[PDB]
């Protein structure tokens, strides 16, 4: 009852043998958990975080040349030998030039010349490595109790904000009046962030690729090192001349700031101040639900009066969601609701809000559902006091059963390969039976009579029986695979 | 215009007061008579910059910024600007940062799938981007090719080569 | 009439009663259009023209040049800066030069030096652009009166000039002493103007392929400019003498008119003197001459002496001039014009100016005509007084037969896709008829017995029914072809 | 020779009245004695071309245009000649266009010799340019050709019929 | 000097000793000062430049080093600097060298026509480059191909797919 | 034994028809030479020079220039010439440059110049060719006599260096106690000599292209011309600056020699000391045998005790060095070397050096053995006492077939067509045998029993008894071959 607006509508409609639900998450696609007599929920991941980084490497963006010395030997003496050489504090090198009888020395011959100097790194340019292992994710779990200051809201706070670390694999999240739900929802089989770097300049930063951000030609210093002594990647800034004779116009090169920040224009930058707002990232959730219930689900039918207090107003993905008020008595009270045909024979739509309560007088009561393409009669409360409410949505229902089906394989295909319960004995049937729910049950439930599950099983079978003896092998095999899966999910979505 | 011995030899420090003039003192080494000729020289700094300054036997100076005519000497001063200011030039390095990316991803899942989606838009280009040739070859082949095997063969490989070819 | 010694002299040999002739017409080639007891026209025009052209980008001829300024450093010091080259009304350069030991800063090496000098020029070429909307074009309309100041004159005060531009549609002309013509005309058909560009300098012009003016390498001014101060590629007129020390004297390339005009020549020259003549595109004027009285068949006949003054300049169709004078009285009247076989049997010839008449007493005439081939007998006059003329034309019947066809297929061949009426149901059938009509129609009315067309219907309905009914279905194809075209065409050549 | 100052350095500016002769002035320095060895001083004109005379103290000169024996300076002088003119011309720039078309026109008409052949030499231009094409053409004149003459039909037909398109 | 006479007329040769200043020197006319504002003069050596300075009266001397009050000479000078050692400068320019004969690839490409013929070139060159693998897929192509068009087509199929997936 | 570690090696054992081996030389290669009754040499190349080399063209690099003339006359005045001009030892040029009125001169217009200068140069290449005729190749032979310097030295005594030249083919060298041996080849069957040319410098010299050798462009010299007047592009060394007023300032070009350094360097670098390094090209040669006889072969076999000094070695060919020292007493005497199999009963293995003797005692000798690729025992000494040293030797029998088999077929393959002697009739049966001998002979000798030539010609002529009289054709065709070729190859053996 918190995502009621965002774009990224997603619909997770079954559950597993032993009750382990899984659920992908990512940046602003919610997800709303449905399940039979258990209260239902909305998950989402409401801001990513990265903290205790890890210091890869640092860049001297700027430098100061000092205590520059330099020496020459005349030719056949060998290069001269200073102190500096040896130590990396000074960066430097030997060349060779024409020197004789001319200007000092014996004849005209290459003689040696040396050249060093002090490298002072003025300012940083700092480097930060994301692991996976240091996400902190914080997750945004609310339930569609009936509250009301979070339609539509990134604060609203009926449920529960929590920072899972992947360290931590098992989490309790005591969601109020309901219990807790079991948090077992790790980012390793998301997107690998091995190639994710940030560049950090003062307080702002940017995002860029590992690759990129270690090719560049700059000054080269390790994270472990802090005096900076141990420097890499020389001749970068100190640009020596051609030396003649002894002195050389060694200069290091301006400031970079302006021309890596000229180019860097046009990355990503990231307002990192108020976290590492990462924007990518699938976060794979495995969930046991059984420990969670709805302490409101078996109160007494609500038999007062109720009335209306605002009309509705379309959703993104089209659901209804109806604020109601209740001037009867008797509260706390289960509020019948249902979704009628016109005729008032035979029931249509869904209900998200499994067991609507209304445990307080004079209140708004948030209402959620999902009628199908075309009309239709909300039917709420009992005579006396029956209100009826004529609707109708728009669209398709291919639309519908398309869009779903193939979200949902997309779904599955990236919550795949080491998510789903395959090396699990025993749980195998219920595995693929969910994996199958994820993929077909669009179908099986919309298209296929909504449905009662005894007849249409006996239907299944009956499909089966003519598939097996048929005609022709092909549609056999066409056959009796669409009656065996009808069978084994309708032994399933009868839970 | 400061001597101090370092590695043996004498170490001349200069400042611009003395700026454009000959560098005249007096030491048990003899009339050190010696000159400085060079205007790169700025104020006194940590910026330092040596010289080793060599001895005259009979040449015109030459070669050297500096000239001494009694001993060897080093001489070193300062070259930061007028404003306190360490030498630079405005010349710049670095790279595009735009568009980079080789090979990432996990290993297996990615793989089916971008093999499954690349396969799909690079042949669904194919019969897009040249539609004409798919239809002429798959005709063909439904009217050559006496097997579905041999049909397959002859329609997937003009699909194949045609769009390439054209 | 205008037109004489135009190579290109087009005909229209007929008209039907829709009369919607759409014109070809095209630079050094005039129309003449005639029409069954109408008076006949002369088409040209005389002048094409763009006004108020646009301006593309303006291109350097004659290189002044002041201030030239050589600053340099001795080697180590970093080449020098400017406040001379940091404006972009110079031009300049930095150079490498090897200053030595005796050069000023004793110190032998190679170092930087700066050059650089103001650049403002004298003469400039005008580089223009034309767009189809500009394309303003000068028709000449005259009437087949025979004034005598008629052969080889183009702009005489005796017809009608009209400013016809795509952006106007319709609008009347008044021919004098003939009525009203309506310029209903459609200036579709330019050639192309993406890669046609103009260029003018002082008094004189040429057209040129634009990639010429995009790749010729000197100055540019883009043509929003207007202070000449900002240059592109300028320093391509600027070489430099190789440097000489601190040395470095810059000239240019002196007079390139030269280079211009002997380079250039080959391409398109245009004589801008006159004005523009744009020799691009053709014209596809439709005319409707409906509305266009001819002053003078209700005259009475001619019945006074006769005379001719000048005989035949023959023309290149070989068409007779006579340029004769009537000194009888009763004028206006209309002119005994008769041409007659050598037996003087039957006549067969064609006269252009329908209804010869003469004006006024004391006054020459110039009367148009097309005699057939071979020798003939021109009869002006009535006895007594009679006056015959012998003439020969050299041409071929079956030959001129051949070409005038194909002149016709060539007009159509231009006026065809998009052009001719088929977009008007119920006058597709007539725009059929009339295509039929320019290009078989010479055929019809010159061959097939030029024609009593009530016989020649018969014989051809008589022709499609043995085509029809033949022992071959090729020979079929082609009888019943050229039988329906003869019926039908002789149908619009009644009208 | 008259005497300014600009970037805090003296800026004599000479002309014709004294050409080729040895400049002198007295200015805070002292006695400035400066060799003008210039070519092409003139009389005095628009085409400004200066100069920087370096302080040379006793060495050798060489390489260098003026020259002055007290300190640097600046020196301009014109080039145009004596009745007038910009300077010496010369021709230069690589240029030409192509040539044109016109009193043609670009389609098949007027039966004339050249217009009539052009089509037939442009035809067996292209046979001889594309031997391949023509034997592809042969060879499917042949498999489809039941006759002599419609082999030779055919073949005709696709060899003057594939260039058209280009 | 040494007024001589050279070629019929007179002839000097000056040296370094004496420069920048104007000579003087005796004839039949008379006494005789001469200009010359050879600014690259050194002193005498082998490498001997020769002048034959003209004669002015009151016109403006331009573009020329020498000149007279009363009649023309030849005037003479070395070049050599101050070692006495001839002119000197670099570079030029020599083919860089390398192994085996190059004798296969000459002028350079059009775009359009060479991108054309790209697939025709490029299967000539890979067919006649790999003739196992021209072996190979005749094999294959008699094998599938149950009659001979077939074959020839599975042939020139594969020979015209094996260069585009390379 | 100098070829260990050389890894080019070929064990050529055979006599040709005339008694003659034919060496195949190559720089960096190694032969080694075998027969029966006639005592191992070991045949090898260490130096290749060329002698009285012909200089293709002289290239002269530094250019000193003198009494330079320049000299013009004004416009219409005339074109100076000068005598100086017809002297061919000068450079000169004609140019073009303004005078005028005012300009020391009549008029305005363009003048003519001539200007001229001596062109004498210092410093010269040499470009020399070399033809076949003039080289000498340094062989060296050596004999397999186990000497302690006799094995892998570079400067043995042993060893005996004779020089080839055409100029003296049949030539006789002289081995140490083995006696005279026939130096006799044209060895011409290698690589194309035309197509290179050798520069020289000072030392230095580098390979390159006869045309390349001529395109550097620079002045020449004839191979006879020595006397400097002539010279061809002289221009390229004599820079003429621009055209200006009188004078053309003639420019000396720079010593191209640093610039020959930096271009020729990364060619064919070559040094005179250890003369030219011509590896390219086979080298073919003829060397008779027949005067030499076993030297120490009268010496008795003495039945001491054999002691073994470094352990058994392994070189790059499958072959074993054992150092056996002599404890006993007796010496110098004949070696019993041996070899048998696991069951200590056949003589398999292939021995290198025959009747091996001793020098001197405690002066152990280098035996050298190719047993085959598996398991047998080297039986040195004989019992009582005797040393059967077990020996595993590492390959595949196969291995070597198919190694020995295709180099030797290359061997004569490359020395196949216009090389071996066909055409002598009664010798092509010699040529047949020697083909076969090459080839195949490693099958008659390795793999066929060791052997023992009469027992092996019976079982040959056995075998092609069986052959022929066989069941199948092919198998005839296949083992009779195989049989002539034993038998015949057997006889050419026994030569």
């Amino acid at each position: 009852m918190r995502c009621i607006g965002i774009s990224n509508r997603d619909f997770v409609e079954g559950v597993s043998g032993g009750s382990w639900v899984d659920i992908v998450l990512e940046h602003g696609s919610c997800v709303t958990t449905m399940a039979k007599n258990k209260p239902t929920l909305d998950f989402e991941l409401i801001k990513t975080e990265a903290k205790q980084p890890a210091t890869l490497r640092k860049y001297c963006i700027e430098a100061k040349l000092t205590n520059t010395t330099t020496d020459s030997r005349c030719p056949t003496q060998g290069e001269p030998s200073l102190n500096e050489e040896q130590d990396k504090r000074f960066v430097c090198k030997h060349s060779m030039v024409d020197r004789g009888w001319g200007n000092g020395c014996g004849l005209f011959g290459k003689g040696g010349i040396v050249t060093c100097a002090m490298f002072t790194c003025k300012k940083n340019m700092k480097g930060k490595v994301v692991q996976p292992e240091n996400l902190e994710y914080t997750i945004v779990i609310t339930p569609h109790s009936g509250e009301e200051h979070a339609v539509g809201n990134d604060t609203g706070k009926h449920g529960k904000e929590i920072k899972i670390t992947p360290q931590s694999s098992i989490t309790e999240a005591e969601l109020t009046g309901y219990g807790t739900v079991t948090m077992e929802c790790s980012p390793r089989t998301g997107l690998d962030f091995n190639e994710m770097v940030l560049l950090q300049m003062e307080n702002k930063a940017w995002l860029v690729h590992r690759q990129w951000f270690l090719d560049l030609p700059l000054p080269w210093l390790p994270g472990a090192d802090t005096q900076g002594s141990n420097w890499i990647q020389k001749e970068t800034l100190v640009t020596f001349k051609n030396p003649h004779a002894k002195k050389q116009d060694v200069v290091v090169l301006g400031s970079q700031e302006g021309a890596m920040h000229t180019a860097l224009t046009g990355a990503t930058e990231i307002q990192m101040s108020s976290g590492n707002l990462l924007f990518t990232g699938h976060l794979k959730c495995r969930l046991r639900m059984d420990k969670l219930q709805l302490k409101g689900m078996s109160y007494s039918m609500c038999t007062g009066k109720f009335k209306v207090v605002k009309e509705i107003a379309e959703t993104q993905h089209g659901t209804i969601v109806i604020r109601v008020q209740y001037e009867g008595d008797g509260s706390p009270c289960k509020i019948p609701f249902e979704i009628m045909d016109l005729e008032k024979r035979h029931v249509l739509g869904r209900l998200i809000t499994v067991n609507p309560i209304v445990t307080e007088k004079d209140s708004p009561v948030n209402i959620e559902a999902e009628p199908p393409f075309g009309d239709s009669y909300i039917i709420i409360g009992v005579e006396p006091g029956q209100l009826k409410l004529n609707w109708f949505k728009k669209g398709s229902s291919i639309g519908q059963m398309i869009e779903t089906t193939m979200r949902g394989a997309k779904r599955m295909a990236i919550l795949g390969d080491t998510a789903w319960d395959f090396g699990s004995l025993g749980g195998v049937f219920t595995s693929i039976g969910k994996a199958l729910h994820q993929v077909f049950g669009a179908i099986y439930g919309a298209a296929f009579s909504g449905v009662s599950w005894i007849m249409k099983i006996l239907i299944g079978v009956i499909i089966t029986w003519i598939g097996m003896n048929s005609r022709s092998t092909s549609l056999s095999v066409s056959l009796v695979l669409v009656g065996v899966v009808t069978l084994y999910l309708g032994v399933m979505v009868q839970a | 215009f400061h001597l101090t011995t370092r590695n043996g030899e004498p170490h001349m420090i200069v400042s611009r007061q003395e700026k454009g003039k000959s560098l005249l003192f007096k030491t048990e080494d003899g009339v050190n008579m010696c000159t400085l000729m060079a205007m790169d020289l700025g104020e006194l700094c940590e910026d330092t910059i040596t010289y080793k300054c060599p001895f005259l036997k009979q040449n015109e100076p030459e070669d050297i910024d500096c000239w001494c005519n009694s001993t060897s000497t080093w001489v070193t001063y300062g070259t930061c600007t007028t404003t306190g200011e360490h030498r630079r030039e405005k010349r710049s390095v670095a790279l595009v940062p735009h568009v980079g990316m080789g090979l990432e991803t996990r290993t297996e899942t990615w793989m089916s799938s971008e093999g499954a989606w690349k396969h799909a838009q690079r042949i669904e280009t194919w019969i897009l981007r040249h539609p004409g040739f798919t239809i002429m070859a798959a005709i063909l082949a439904y009217t050559i090719g006496t097997t579905h095997f041999q049909r397959a063969l002859i329609f997937i490989l003009l699909t194949a080569v045609a769009p390439s070819m054209t």
